[PDB]
């Protein structure tokens, strides 16, 4: 990995730095690192690989070095230097492209490719130079099992769920009490319903939990937490948990009352936010424990009395929202987010050629799946061709 | 179920639509059309309960499902109703003048009661929440109350002389006495004619609908008076005729039974839930 | 408050006991008994129901939390035993010649009953199942059946001359009638005095207890003949006096109430599944 | 630990092999391995034990070599390392019980005790050589993060766990349909239990169905099968899921019908046995899904239809079952098992010296509590801790 990573950083390197005027004390070192790795690469064969429809491709280097005795480069030593990055740059790519296409269920932290296992020999390792990237960074920290962080700008970390639970309920759907959610992404809207607005209910008050337990821990999470919840605000015909039938949902806001958000590591509380809403910091958590209460007005104008009548029928439920949106966390494990490009890249080498689902990844590298069942098989797979799609990036 | 009531149940909010499950409700349920007298006199046939049943078989439901009883009129009715099938229609033949009357039976047979003895001759009793009501039934139900004070003596009336008691309710086959709440009454009913019982409205009874035949929407199934619930089994109709009542009961039929919903029928056929 | 809806129950195998509820029950629950008036009668005792009330308040009972009810005897109590009480023990004379009306009394309060209208004239009924049963009520039930091939013509009964269908019940105040299953049956009911009621035997009804006073083992609550289940809701002791009948209910009744429990189908658990 | 290891392994071959009479040959590469130690620790002071009742140490090596000039090995040569070797003996003891008794949150799988700490300096690293035991192999093979493997005998992955759940039941508790299992150790007893016989079952066949999620991954694993739950084969008085009241349990036994075995990978088939009965082979699996089915006996005898009426009362309560034993599997993580020691040696030693309750693991290293909440950071200090027990158990 980190030869592969190496040569794509010469390769990248070489094509911003080999440019027509400049001084040769500006690349020495650069064209240093680029002959020996035409030293080290010459005469040697690689075959890319056949699986799916990426086709086999066979590689064969002979080239010479590039000059050292000019003062200033000139167009004939850009182009010169740029057939032999054209070449290289094909090769990376189709080596990037072969090791993600690739999964194991045993060392899926290794080269699966036939290219990425030769390079990982010992004659190759004197192309290693500068690893500066964020993911080829965390490679190095992980196989010395160093404390690692991916940083993550709306981390992809709840599997897409819109799920509600009744707490009373009955045959007409009439009198319902319970809560709705959707967990997308890195947002959670949920909102709790009463019916009756808690008319019966011990001090008029209802009491609503969610708990969301994220299959990985979040440490130095930025956190917004909006009273309501407007996924939930408005008229819905909502199926049945058996599918039976279909209820109608008629909500009217009310502000959640007694909010606390909770941020929990192993059960253990971290963070605690009691009626706040800006801004909330989660410094290192695996648990959101979300509490909102419906509190009946104890003092309504005409209009608000009439929406809620003493018994049934019940016309205007009382809702309770809330929303929260991790804008911002650091993961030890590689994470889907709105900014990076991996998960794309890796699901679109996988569809363009056509892979056939392999014994790690769910079908499609579809998210949900990956994120529901993460496990660490799933997590050094992962990580592997997260890696490998940042150094195919560098390039392609 | 019931060590599982209290648990919650979470349904997805994608879960794939079931087919229609009318023609399955009506294979397995049964239909009760209640009427009254002068309809089967105005309809003048012996065979009208077969065509009827027929027709509802043209519907879907099964020969032996749809049932038909008969009631003198809205007062008569009133004494111990008695709900039979899963489905209780009720065409309620309208009166400018039986409005009260008809608003308790609709109160009555469209919310479920959990009624308890009284024993007025003994004990002084009180309506503890705006739940909590009085349910008289007989042939004549006379009710008079006597209101206290926390001293037990009345006021605007005396204990001994039942004279001077507040009438609430005379010449009555169902009546719903609402009194202020917290105040102890004494009660003078006619014993004899009439059993009151102390009930406590639970909630709505979704297997019985009440189509009222004619006037305008006068029923008030609520005490409260700052309300008065239209609900989708409270129907009105206008009608010259009653086969043509009875041909739109039978050919709405999929949208009554809609409007009402199943498992809401009693081992008992009772009107209330009467617990000792 | 998930009503309507079964959910698994969960529980550990090392889960603490609660303490006793027995004392708490009897505090809040009421116990009706119900004996013949020749037993009444017997006694002579004008203050026996209270001299038992005081007895049962020795026992944990509250004052006034046991009824103590009347019936002439076993045909008339037959006729529509409504039991309300949330406890209910059944005092039943022996009769040799009764035993099977004795068997259908069990059988009517025993077990629990889904019954619809059956109206004969107009339909015919099958017995779909094992549990469905037509029970008849009234003051005097005669039923005469003509079983219908798939023709509809009657086998062995002519459906014009009901003089031919075979009989079944004769002057009864309750009967059980089973039929053969999968027969479509023309019904002959003196209707005017006896009402029958298609019903479906749901399952025991735990929260009354039969007492056979004399006697030997005879009751039989299942039309199976290949069962006759002793359950232990159904007592039997030897007599020679009443008092002393009454005396060993009043001592035993802890016994007498761990074979029973509440009503299921009541209570607020069992809400939109039938009742309540 | 390597170093630890090194220690206690060079100790153990001096115990086994500086033996009376015997070839210096024998030992030569032995005597230059102790002679090693023996330099590097020289003028090193070390001090164990200051957490419990553990008491406080102080060790200081001044000691000589051993000679090289003998050709066989005599009395006076055996008593001078004797002497040596029993100091060292006694040194590594302290120093594995000082490391067994301590626990860490954030980094639970570096070293906790001041000697251990010291010992991880660089001017130990000489001591270092043959790594040979499985725990250690897993350790080395873990710090580089390649896969590691322990292999068990009866793994205990399952927490303790008898309990029920019933599906269909009454306040009288004589109609019941549900499911009875213990999950204890290596074993899963589960039990379906009908007390109709499926009269009313549609097709007279009621599904039973019965879900265990492994805290772990288990690889190469060894199931034996048996028809039978014996354990929920006999008549019982078993308390309400409230404990309000007790209801019984007369089971008559029928054996399992369509038994469907499945061992899942992430919600996947990996492994299904249908009507297989006796060992098989669970290569890769997190879940056990066992399904089976009481089949009402479409023919019967007299007894036999005696035993199951049409209706109530059921006096017979038709039970299928099925036993599911884990005889050995391979985890890439510490189990305790029933072969092996390491659990015993650390709950041993913290209850010997009464180690206060930490914030890793449970009070008394309570098993079943530890295997329950299996977090990442209590598997880094379990694996720490166990592989200190197992380098202590080589020489006490
Ligand atoms: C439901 O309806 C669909 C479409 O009409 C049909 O294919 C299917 O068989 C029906 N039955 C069930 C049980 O889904
Ligand atoms: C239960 O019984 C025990 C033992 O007599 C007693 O200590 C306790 O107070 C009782 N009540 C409760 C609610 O535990
Ligand atoms: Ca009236
Ligand atoms: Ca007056
Ligand atoms: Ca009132
Ligand atoms: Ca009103
Ligand atoms: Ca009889
Ligand atoms: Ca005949
Ligand atoms: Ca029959
Ligand atoms: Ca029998
Ligand atoms: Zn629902
Ligand atoms: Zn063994
Ligand atoms: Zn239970």
């Amino acid at each position: 990995m980190d030869v592969l990573y190496s040569l794509s950083k010469t390769l990248k390197d070489a094509r911003d730095k080999i440019v027509e005027g400049t001084l040769y004390s500006n690349v020495s070192d650069l064209i240093q690192q680029f002959n020996q790795m035409i030293i080290t690469m010459n005469g040697n064969e690689f075959q890319t690989g056949g699986i799916g429809n990426l086709p086999i491709r066979n590689w064969n280097f002979d080239f010479g070095l590039l000059g050292t005795t000019l003062l200033n480069l000139d167009a004939n030593y850009v182009e010169t230097a740029r057939n032999t990055i054209d070449y290289f740059v094909d090769f990376v790519d189709n080596v990037c492209m072969d090791e993600m296409v690739r999964e194991s269920q045993r060392n899926g932290i290794a080269p699966q490719s036939d290219s990425l296992r030769k390079l990982s020999g010992i004659k190759f390792k004197r192309i290693n130079f500068d690893n500066s990237s964020e993911y080829i960074e965390n490679w190095n920290l992980q196989n010395r099992r160093q404390r690692t962080g991916f940083t993550f700008h709306k981390p992809n970390i709840f599997p897409y769920s819109a799920s509600f639970t009744l707490n009373r309920s009955q045959p007409a759907h009439d009198n319902l009490m319970g809560t709705m959610w959707l967990n997308a992404g890195s947002e959670i809207q949920v909102a709790g319903f009463d019916y009756s607005c808690a008319i019966n209910a011990p001090a008029n008050i209802q009491q609503f939990e969610h708990i969301v337990q994220l299959r990985r821990v979040l440490t130095t999470a930025t956190i917004t937490l909006l009273p309501d919840a407007e996924r939930f605000s408005f008229p819905r015909v909502i199926n049945s948990a058996d599918g039976a039938t279909t209820w109608y949902f008629n909500p009217v806001i009310l502000r959640p009352n007694n909010v606390e958000v909770e941020f929990l590591l192993n059960g253990q509380i971290i963070n605690t936010y009691q009626a706040r809403f800006g801004t909330i910091i989660a410094r290192n958590f695996d648990t959101i424990r979300l509490s909102f209460q419906l509190m009946r007005p104890p003092n309504m104008t005409p209009a608000v009395a009439a929406l809620f009548p003493n018994a049934q029928p019940f016309e205007h439920h009382a809702t309770v929202g809330l929303t929260l949106r991790i804008e911002s966390a650091v993961c030890e494990s590689v994470l889907a987010d709105a900014s990076k490009t991996m998960l794309a890249n890796v699901t679109s080498v996988r569809q363009e050629y056509a892979i056939p689902v392999g014994p790690v990844f769910p079908p499609g590298m579809n998210w949900t799946d990956l994120i529901t069942n993460y496990s660490p098989s799933r997590e050094d797979n992962l990580q592997r061709v997260f890696t490998v799609a940042s150094i195919r990036s560098m390039l392609v | 179920q019931n060590y599982g009531i209290n648990l919650p149940i979470t349904g997805s909010m994608d879960t794939a639509y079931a087919n229609s499950t009318q023609e399955e409700t009506f294979l397995t349920s049964t239909l009760c059309l209640y009427y009254p007298t002068e309809a089967a006199t105005e309809i003048n046939d012996n065979s009208w309960k077969d065509t009827l049943s027929q027709l509802f078989l043209t519907k879907g439901w099964p020969t032996g499902s749809v049932y038909f009883k008969e009631y003198t009129d809205i007062a008569s009715f009133s004494v111990d109703p008695q709900l039979y099938c899963d489905y209780n229609v009720v065409l309620m033949k309208y009166d400018a003048t039986l409005q009260l009357d008809m608003s308790e039976l609709a109160d009555l047979i469209l919310n479920e009661w959990l009624c308890n003895p009284m024993d007025i001759t003994l004990y002084y009793y009180q309506q503890t929440d705006e739940a909590n009501k009085w349910i008289s039934m007989g042939s004549s139900c006379t009710i008079k109350v006597c209101p206290l004070n926390t001293q037990t003596l009345g006021i605007g009336c005396l204990t001994t002389d039942t004279a001077t008691f507040e009438e609430v309710a005379t010449a009555e086959k169902l009546v719903i006495t609402d009194v202020v709440d917290g105040v102890n009454h004494k009660l003078d009913v006619t014993t004899a004619t009439c059993t009151i019982r102390n009930c406590k409205k639970l909630g709505p009874r979704e297997n019985v609908a009440v189509i009222q035949v004619g006037g305008s929407d006068v029923l008030d199934i609520t005490a409260d008076p700052t309300t008065a619930p239209q609900t989708e089994r409270m129907m009105r109709i206008n009608w010259k005729k009653w086969w043509q009542v009875f041909y739109t009961v039978v050919d709405y039929v999929n949208q009554i039974i809609q409007a009402m919903s199943k498992r809401s029928r009693s081992l008992n056929s009772a009107a209330f839930y009467y617990r000792i």
